[PDB]
């Protein structure tokens, strides 16, 4: 009951798929709007495609 | 008050309605199904002096 | 802004969607672009604040350096090949570079900030149309040039989409904002589905664009534009947010609902072409979106939030504009999967 | 393609790594851009006028007027923000968040 | 199966037409008629199935969950009677609403002839499952409990698509009778593998599967009770139907994949029942039973012989009625109570004599008391794996007697003892009750005079 | 306090209202008609209805013809000295094997 | 003795500026309901001699 | 038709209508003073219309029948209560000011949409701008809360930079003293247990903030109790004035467009009323709310639009 069902086959699959998810979701939105961080984040971009795709 | 009661329990004929249009669409659906009606090796048979389909 | 003025620009913005749709010739597709932002930018400003003028600042430089990357990409194409007309172009160079620039016209990812940026920073009206026509345009330009298309650049730009639209979505609480991670991937599966079918692709940006549509304009029906000003909503008429749940749903992609049929499409299509790990991935990688989706259902419509005591002299008034469309839209947008077959039409 | 091609590619490309990298003000992006334009002009004129192209002659005369509408529209722009936080500098452009 | 499915459709307008205090009554009575008209499919041939047209047919598998879902509605239309008096008319006609559409999609999951439209259907009936459950449950776990069920469903069944839609690529057809006559075998390798895990995971998250379970017991402990007596009867059985349709292209793969999964089959049987025997909750435990009981169908469908398949429809059968009465059951002491601790209230065989003698006779049932028809499906699985090896028949033995061990404890600790003093609200049993407990009961002994109805197609 | 809730309210017993209620409604005539129709109909129409038409459903699984057949069967084979049950299904002069 | 439904703290539990609160976050602010940020703020001259 | 976007393009301009007497002559005055007869003298003489005094039943006169709703569907407040206890537990005071603010705030909306509808002159005896006075004088007491003050300012704030400013101030000044004697001739208890720094708090705000920031706008015209008596000097003192004052010089007609969309939306005006603002004394539980919400649809003629309600004699329903 206790350390299979309501610990580590909740631990496994569903908690840590959410908390992956949950820290994915925060690296990715915790941008502060910078119009010159994107920008520079835009030119590695492009630079990127243009060099290393072939 | 004859009205009322067909105001309030003419409900009571929409499953039957339904069940016999269902009916009808069964039926109308397995006549579309006929390409080896007589035809079929097993069941293969020559027609009654008054028949013109083996099954419907 | 004037009421003539206003449906001036608006129709300026149809032509020059319209002249990037019709035209044959490279320099007549980049002057409707050009147009196309000229008019769009006092739409964006309509309501005057330094929100709206922050976010009309930046979808202009975005806009902006897009064309000069377009017009570029064209130039080094007539260089090679001398040609002016829209085909399959003639260099890999210029193909990456027009490629590189409809993804940020679009908002593809790594292009995709300016999207949640301006979203938020505009009204409901601004970007809907935004959303709508702005999508509309660099895929039809794409559909046009999409023989030439890198896949390997194409899926990883789509499939960095639909990772960054679900993560951002999940993590947001504005609802413009989730609106704009929405939007960031379905063009992601869009974008996927572009080089093996542009039948599909236009399928999907239809679904997409009545989905959106109807989202839309249920919230500017019920005047929300916060998770917690939308929870009020079922203590006012909770019609609204029956359907706003339904619409969920059905932008999620759960059967039986129109939202399905898209994806379902498209995974075909790309499993006729021996292509299984992108379809899967793709298909797994949905469940953030309808894991927001749903958040914000229980929020709306399956919960009940407190209210407040003004909310009796709401219901004491009534609305009184009427959305135009927005029945047709909403059964549009749950009801035509037994319909699928309309895509021969669509071809 | 000859080296005057090359120059006017890499020109072309400075200005854009320049927009592309911002320090300090909104003016100096404008700038960038019209840099850009200027770049795509003079390509534009010595492709067509090396391969006869007459019809094509009124091509960059377009270009240089749309892109000058660009660059009218975009100083609008600029004045408005400046008018609103008090300096050009992009650093005021965060009231909005990703 | 139009004659069936169109007065379901007409189940709605009557609902959402019919008056105020007449909704009950008319869901009732006509849901009643539709079971009545649904009993026709039992007249099943012995070589073929009854294939109506290009769309629906019907088949000694598929007719036995007909009749149990059609049976089933009114049960549940009873039950929301009991617990929704005070909602209001728009609402109460939006649950009945929900329920006739879950029924609807079941009826034509069942009787879908193309594994495409089966998916369809069967990933359709999570909407309604998924609002009834978050919106008319009692507690806060709702919501979770809600998005554990629908993410563990979507995140089984996206790989079931992507492997339906190749497989039509790869052969031609996804109709049954055609992948049935133009079956070829499975080699062995990685892609074939692949496909198959897709295909069982699929089913085995929908079973459930031991470890991939938990959905299971949040999801029914939170859910009101006609969204218990739906998810443990019928919809528990959609992955155990789907994985009798779908092994017939997994052969011969499914001799070497099953080992896993039978494994963690009959040790979660073990742990299940182990933790049935420890549980505060009756709703809890009545769920594990389940699981443990849906882990022993598991058993039977991999290890696939003929004398299993039949084992594995009876118990379904049986297993959906009894935790159907055993949830009516619990609810109608929580109704009573407001709680649903086991040890909360006791004395209930000298306070409710006729409740007493409903719970024996369920947990009866529950522990394969023969000649039920729950014992005659255990038996054939039990010597089928018997047949498959030595070992089955202790892991079931072990099993079988944790069985008995925790129903007669849940009986003995509800009903048996000295009542609780401070429980002074212990109303005598209604006609509604006690009719819905005989109804629940009476069809498991009229199955177990007649069982060649519910043995599948392999009688 | 944190919010204007109204407190919550005492259940409501059926029996105090109407001593002869079946559970059905809070109404005695309505409450009185669904117990009807739900006895009348479940238990008389469905339970007996359909247990008779289960029980008198014609054999068509051809279980009393395959059990006539097999005796025809082997009547003829153990009248003609014939083996009981055949060693092969299917015709082996019909079969090729690949050699 | 009735259902649940959400509460005050839930609602403030829903209502952040984003989910899933960090230091920058909870550094944030919500932004304002009418969507108007509050605003931050003649030539004279000497003429003659 | 209704006003609109294709109504302003045929040319019904607003600017058209407005004459020299289409102005919104808002009264601000104090409490028990002879304001009510003097805005009804000046709504006379200068033919302007006179809105009576926005309260609960203000705003539910105007939905439906005029006659008012019960307390419990409508404002869930008091005025009794407030002044018989006034720190109750239960937030009755806010409740009530909220309410009020709420009330006042529709009145200003109607009294423009008349204005700007018609081009006569309108006369509130109080208005949004000069409601803080009770709000203050309610917190200096420790009637209600910081919270709840705060609440008020960001109400107010989103809800008022919209429209355009009152028109005179006319303060009829009348010592404490004098309206306690005034509450005591009445002879309302409710009114007679107003406590005397009650009443000096609000002559504090309307002394110190609401009249100096109002000087700014437009021209503050104070009378004291004998010269409010001659209703005819105010009238040629209102008449007199002559400058650039407001914003109404530089209305256009496109703004006077866009603030006529804005106050014939009524739902529009009370958009911002009901922010998300947890406050214990204003938030409602969801079961209350769902039972008041109840109540309010089985009130006879309001469960549909007004013109699809059979029960009060609504006919043609089914081609409407
Ligand atoms: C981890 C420890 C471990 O391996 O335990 C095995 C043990 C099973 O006992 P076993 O029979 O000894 O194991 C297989 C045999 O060793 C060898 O068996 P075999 O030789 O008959 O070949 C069969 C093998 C063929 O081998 C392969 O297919 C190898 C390649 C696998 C690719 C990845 C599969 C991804 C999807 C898996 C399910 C995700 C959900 O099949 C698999 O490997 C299937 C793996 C998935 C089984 C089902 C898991 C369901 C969830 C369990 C609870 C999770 C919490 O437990 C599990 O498999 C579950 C572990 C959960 C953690
Ligand atoms: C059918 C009966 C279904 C259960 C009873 C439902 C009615 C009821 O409440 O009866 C008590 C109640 C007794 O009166 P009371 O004193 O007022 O009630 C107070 C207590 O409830 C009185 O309760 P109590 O505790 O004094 O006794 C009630 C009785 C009621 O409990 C039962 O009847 C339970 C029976 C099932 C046990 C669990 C399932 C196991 C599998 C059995 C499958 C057999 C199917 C056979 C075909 C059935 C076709 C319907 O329970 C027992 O006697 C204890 C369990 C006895 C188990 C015996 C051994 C079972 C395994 C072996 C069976 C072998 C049979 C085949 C042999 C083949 C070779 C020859 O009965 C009536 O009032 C009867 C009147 C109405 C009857 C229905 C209409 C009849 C006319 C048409
Ligand atoms: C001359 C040629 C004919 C012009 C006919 C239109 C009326 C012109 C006269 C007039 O009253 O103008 C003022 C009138 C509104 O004046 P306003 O007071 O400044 O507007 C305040 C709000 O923005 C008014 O917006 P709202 O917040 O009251 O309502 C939202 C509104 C917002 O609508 C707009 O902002 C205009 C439409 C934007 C695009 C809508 C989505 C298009 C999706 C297309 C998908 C691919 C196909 O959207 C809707 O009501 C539904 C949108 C369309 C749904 C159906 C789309 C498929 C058909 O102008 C319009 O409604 C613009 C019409 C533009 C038509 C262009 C035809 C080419
Ligand atoms: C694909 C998605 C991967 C997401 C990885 C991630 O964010 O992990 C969280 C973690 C951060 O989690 P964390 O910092 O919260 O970890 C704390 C862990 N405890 C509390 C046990 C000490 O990120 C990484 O580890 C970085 C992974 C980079 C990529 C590697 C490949
Ligand atoms: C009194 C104590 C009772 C409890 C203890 C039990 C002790 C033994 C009691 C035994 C009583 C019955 C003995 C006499 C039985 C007579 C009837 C029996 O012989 O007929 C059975 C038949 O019974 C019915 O088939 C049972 C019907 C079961 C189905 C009822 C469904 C009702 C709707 C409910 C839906 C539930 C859905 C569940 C999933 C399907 C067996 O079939 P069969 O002998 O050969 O039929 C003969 C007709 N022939 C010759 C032409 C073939
Ligand atoms: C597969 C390669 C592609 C990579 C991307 C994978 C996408 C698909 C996997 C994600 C599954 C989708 C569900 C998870 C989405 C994010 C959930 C999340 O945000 O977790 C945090 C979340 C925060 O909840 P709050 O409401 O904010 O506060 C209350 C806290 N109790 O924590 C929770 O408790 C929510 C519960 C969610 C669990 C749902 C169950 C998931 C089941 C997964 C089964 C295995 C899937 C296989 C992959
Ligand atoms: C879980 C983690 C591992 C699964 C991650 C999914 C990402 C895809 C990884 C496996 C991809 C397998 C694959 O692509 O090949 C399978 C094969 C490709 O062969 P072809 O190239 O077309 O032709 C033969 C070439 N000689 O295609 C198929 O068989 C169709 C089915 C493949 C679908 C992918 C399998 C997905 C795995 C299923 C696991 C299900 C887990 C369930 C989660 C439950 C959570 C509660
Ligand atoms: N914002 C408010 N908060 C609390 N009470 C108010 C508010 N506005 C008006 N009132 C109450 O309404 C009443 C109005 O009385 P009033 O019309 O001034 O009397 P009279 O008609 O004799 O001049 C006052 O007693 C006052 O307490």
């Amino acid at each position: 009951s206790s350390l299979l069902d309501l610990i580590w086959l909740e631990t496994i699959l569903p908690k840590t798929t959410s908390f992956i998810q949950m820290k994915m979701s925060i690296m990715v939105s915790n941008q502060k709007g910078l119009i010159k961080l994107y920008f520079l984040s835009f030119l590695i971009t492009i630079m990127i495609s243009m060099t290393l795709f072939n | 008050n004859v009205l009322q009661i067909v105001r309030d329990h003419w409900v009571h004929i929409l499953v039957p309605v339904g069940f016999v249009f269902g009916c009808y669409l069964d039926r109308r659906s397995d006549e579309k199904l006929t390409a080896f009606r007589n035809k079929s090796l097993l069941f293969k048979r020559e027609l009654r002096p008054n028949e013109e389909v083996t099954w419907k | 802004m004037n009421p003539i003025i206003y449906t001036t620009l608006i129709m300026t913005v149809m032509s020059g969607t319209m002249l990037v749709m019709i035209s044959s010739h490279w320099l007549l597709i980049w002057i409707g672009f050009e147009m196309n932002l000229l008019a769009m930018i006092p739409v964006l400003m309509k309501n005057f604040n330094p929100r709206a003028t922050e976010a009309a600042t930046k979808y202009f430089l975005t806009q902006a350096t897009a064309s000069m990357m377009l017009m570029m990409a064209i130039i080094i194409n007539l260089l090679y090949s001398g040609q002016w007309t829209i085909t399959k172009m003639f260099n890999p160079v210029a193909m990456t570079m027009m490629t590189m620039a409809l993804a940020m016209k679009l908002g593809l990812s790594p292009f995709h900030f300016w999207v949640p940026e301006v979203t938020q920073g505009i009204s409901l009206q601004a970007g809907l149309l935004l959303l709508t026509w702005q999508k509309l345009a660099p895929l039809s330009v794409l559909c046009q040039i999409s023989q030439s298309i890198n896949p390997n650049l194409m899926l990883t730009m789509a499939m960095l989409s639909i990772l960054i639209g679900g993560w951002g979505g999940l993590n947001q609480t504005q609802l413009r904002k989730i609106m704009a991670y929405s939007s960031i991937a379905h063009m992601g599966w869009m974008t996927a589905v572009l080089p093996y079918n542009t039948t599909m692709t236009i399928l999907n940006l239809l679904i997409y664009i009545t989905m959106t549509l109807a989202m839309f304009m249920l919230l500017i029906h019920s005047s929300a534009t916060t998770t917690l000003s939308l929870s009020h909503t079922w203590n006012k008429m909770p019609v609204i947010t029956s359907l706003m749940m339904v619409t969920l749903l059905s932008m999620g992609g759960l059967p039986p609902l129109s939202g399905f049929m898209p994806k379902w499409m498209i995974i075909q299509e790309m499993t006729k072409n021996e292509s299984i790990i992108m379809p899967t991935l793709m298909a797994m990688t949905a469940l953030l979106n309808l894991y927001f989706y749903m958040r914000l259902a229980y929020s709306s419509s399956l919960t009940m939030f407190p209210s407040t005591n003004n909310m009796k002299m709401k219901w004491q008034f009534e609305h009184t504009k009427q959305m135009k469309l927005l029945p047709t839209m909403i059964v549009l947008s749950t009801l035509v999967l037994p319909m699928t077959p309309a895509l021969s039409s669509l071809n | 393609m000859p080296l005057v091609y090359m120059n006017i590619i890499m020109a072309f490309a400075i200005a854009l790594a320049g927009l592309l990298m911002y320090r300090s003000h909104l003016m100096s992006s404008l700038l960038c851009l019209e840099g850009m334009m200027l770049s795509l002009f003079i390509m534009s004129t010595l492709i067509i006028l090396n391969t006869h192209f007459t019809l094509a002659n009124m091509m960059p005369i377009i270009l240089l007027v749309f892109a000058a509408c660009e660059a009218a529209l975009g100083l609008s722009l600029l004045v408005m923000v400046s008018n609103t936080y008090g300096t050009d500098y992009v650093q005021n452009l965060n009231l909005l968040q990703c | 199966m139009l004659k069936i499915i169109i007065p379901t459709t007409m189940l709605l307008p009557m609902t959402w037409m019919s008056k105020h205090n007449m909704i009950w009554i008319n869901a009732t009575v006509h849901s009643l008629l539709i079971s009545l008209i649904s009993l026709s499919l039992l007249n099943q041939l012995g070589e073929n199935s009854l294939n109506f047209s290009l769309t629906f047919f019907s088949d000694s598998l598929s007719a036995p969950l007909l009749v149990l879902t059609t049976w089933l509605l009114p049960l549940m239309l009873m039950a929301s009677q009991s617990h929704l008096s005070k909602e209001t008319t728009t609402r109460k006609k939006l649950y009945i609403t929900m329920l006739i559409l879950l029924q609807l999609f079941l009826i034509m999951t069942f009787t879908a002839t193309e594994l495409i439209l089966f998916y369809i259907l069967f990933e359709a009936t999570l909407v309604p499952t998924l609002i009834i459950i978050t919106r008319w449950g009692n507690q806060t776990e709702r919501l979770n409990a809600g998005l554990y069920f629908l993410f563990y469903t979507l995140a089984g069944s996206l790989p079931l698509l992507v492997a339906l839609v190749y497989i039509q690529n790869t052969t031609g057809s996804l109709n049954f009778l055609i992948i049935h006559y133009w079956s070829h075998p499975l080699s062995n390798s990685w892609s074939n593998i692949f496909m198959w895990l897709a295909c069982i995971m699929a089913f085995m998250v929908k079973m459930p599967l031991y470890g991939l379970h938990l959905w299971l017991p949040k999801a029914h402990v939170e859910a009101p009770i006609a969204g218990s007596m739906v998810l443990a009867a019928v919809l528990l059985k959609l992955g155990g139907y789907g994985m009798m349709r779908i092994t017939t292209i997994l052969n011969p793969l499914t001799n070497y994949m099953a080992y896993p999964f039978l494994m963690l089959s009959m040790w979660g049987m073990i742990m299940t029942s182990s933790i049935c025997l420890r549980q505060t909750d009756l709703k809890s435990l009545i769920a594990y039973s389940s699981v443990s009981h849906m882990a022993l169908v598991i058993v039977a469908i991999m290890i696939q012989t003929p004398w299993s398949f039949m084992g594995a429809t009876a118990l379904m059968i049986a297993h959906g009625l009894t935790s159907s009465m055993l949830f009516c059951l619990a609810n109608t002491n929580y109704e009573r109570v407001h709680s649903r601790t086991m040890i909360l209230a006791r004395g209930l065989q000298t306070l409710l004599p006729l409740m007493a003698t409903w719970w024996l006779v369920a947990s009866l049932t529950n522990l394969a008391l023969p000649p039920s028809i729950n014992l005659i499906g255990e038996l054939f699985i039990i010597t089928a794996s018997f047949s498959w090896s030595n070992i089955t028949i202790i892991l079931m033995g072990m099993n079988m007697m944790i069985t008995a061990l925790y129903s007669l404890y849940m009986l003995i600790t509800t009903q048996r003892g000295k009542y609780t003093h401070h429980i002074n609200n212990i109303k005598p049993s209604f006609t509604r009750e006690n009719a819905l407990m005989a109804l629940h009961i009476l069809p498991l002994l009229l199955l177990t005079l007649n069982p060649k109805m519910i043995l599948g197609p392999l009688y | 306090i944190r919010l204007q809730e109204d407190p919550d309210p005492e259940d409501e017993n059926l029996y105090e209202k109407n001593p002869d209620s079946h559970g059905y409604d809070k109404d005695p005539i309505v409450d009185l008609w669904n117990m009807r129709v739900v006895f009348f109909f479940g238990f008389s129409i469905v339970l007996v209805l359909g247990s008779t038409f289960v029980a008198y459903l014609p054999d068509y699984r051809m279980q009393e013809w395959a059990r006539r057949e097999a005796e025809r069967l082997v009547k003829y084979r153990e009248a003609n000295g014939l083996p009981l049950m055949e060693s092969n299904c299917f015709d082996p002069n019909k079969i090729q094997l690949p050699e | 003795a009735r259902q649940w439904q959400p509460d005050v703290e839930w609602a403030e539990q829903f209502g952040g500026a984003v989910m899933y609160p960090t230091k920058e976050t909870a550094h944030w602010k919500p932004p304002p309901w009418n969507d108007v940020d509050p605003p931050k703020d003649n030539l004279t001259l000497n003429f003659g001699p | 038709l209704q006003y609109g976007p294709l109504a302003f393009v045929l040319g019904e301009r607003t600017t058209r209508k407005l004459t020299e007497t289409s102005k919104v002559i808002t009264v601000d005055g104090n409490i028990c003073s002879g304001k009510g007869r003097l805005a009804r003298e000046i709504a006379e003489k200068l033919g302007l219309r006179h809105f009576p005094e926005a309260g609960i039943h203000y705003a539910d006169s105007t939905t439906g029948d005029g006659k008012p709703l019960d307390v419990q569907l409508s404002g869930n407040c008091s005025l009794e209560k407030f002044y018989d206890d006034p720190k109750s537990n239960d937030g009755n005071s806010y409740r009530l000011q909220s309410w009020l603010y709420a009330s006042r705030l529709l009145q200003y909306a109607d009294a423009l949409e008349h204005l700007l509808s018609t081009g006569q002159g309108v006369v509130l005896e109080r208005s949004i701008y000069s409601d803080f006075v009770f709000l203050e004088a309610m917190y200096r007491q420790g009637f209600i809360r910081k919270q709840c003050v705060e609440h008020y300012n960001e109400v107010k704030k989103v809800t008022a930079c919209e429209y355009l400013p009152p028109h005179v101030v006319v303060y009829v000044d009348v010592p404490v003293p004098e309206i306690q004697s005034r509450i005591q001739k009445k002879g309302n208890p409710h009114e007679m247990k107003i406590t005397a720094a009650y009443l000096q708090d609000i002559e504090n705000a309307y002394k110190k903030t609401f009249l100096p920031e109002m000087s700014e706008k437009c021209e503050v015209l104070q009378y004291s109790a004998r010269e409010a008596e001659d209703a005819e000097k105010v009238v040629e003192d209102i008449e007199y004035l002559k400058c650039d004052k407001g914003p109404w010089p530089d209305q256009d007609d496109r703004t006077f467009h866009r603030l006529r969309m804005l106050v014939q939306n009524k739902l529009e005006v009370l958009n911002y009323t009901t922010i998300p603002v947890y406050l214990p004394e204003i938030t409602i539980g969801a079961h209350q709310s769902d039972r008041v919400f109840q109540k309010f649809t089985e009130l006879p003629g309001r469960k549909y639009s007004p013109g699809y309600n059979e029960d009060v004699g609504d006919k043609w329903i089914w081609l409407k």
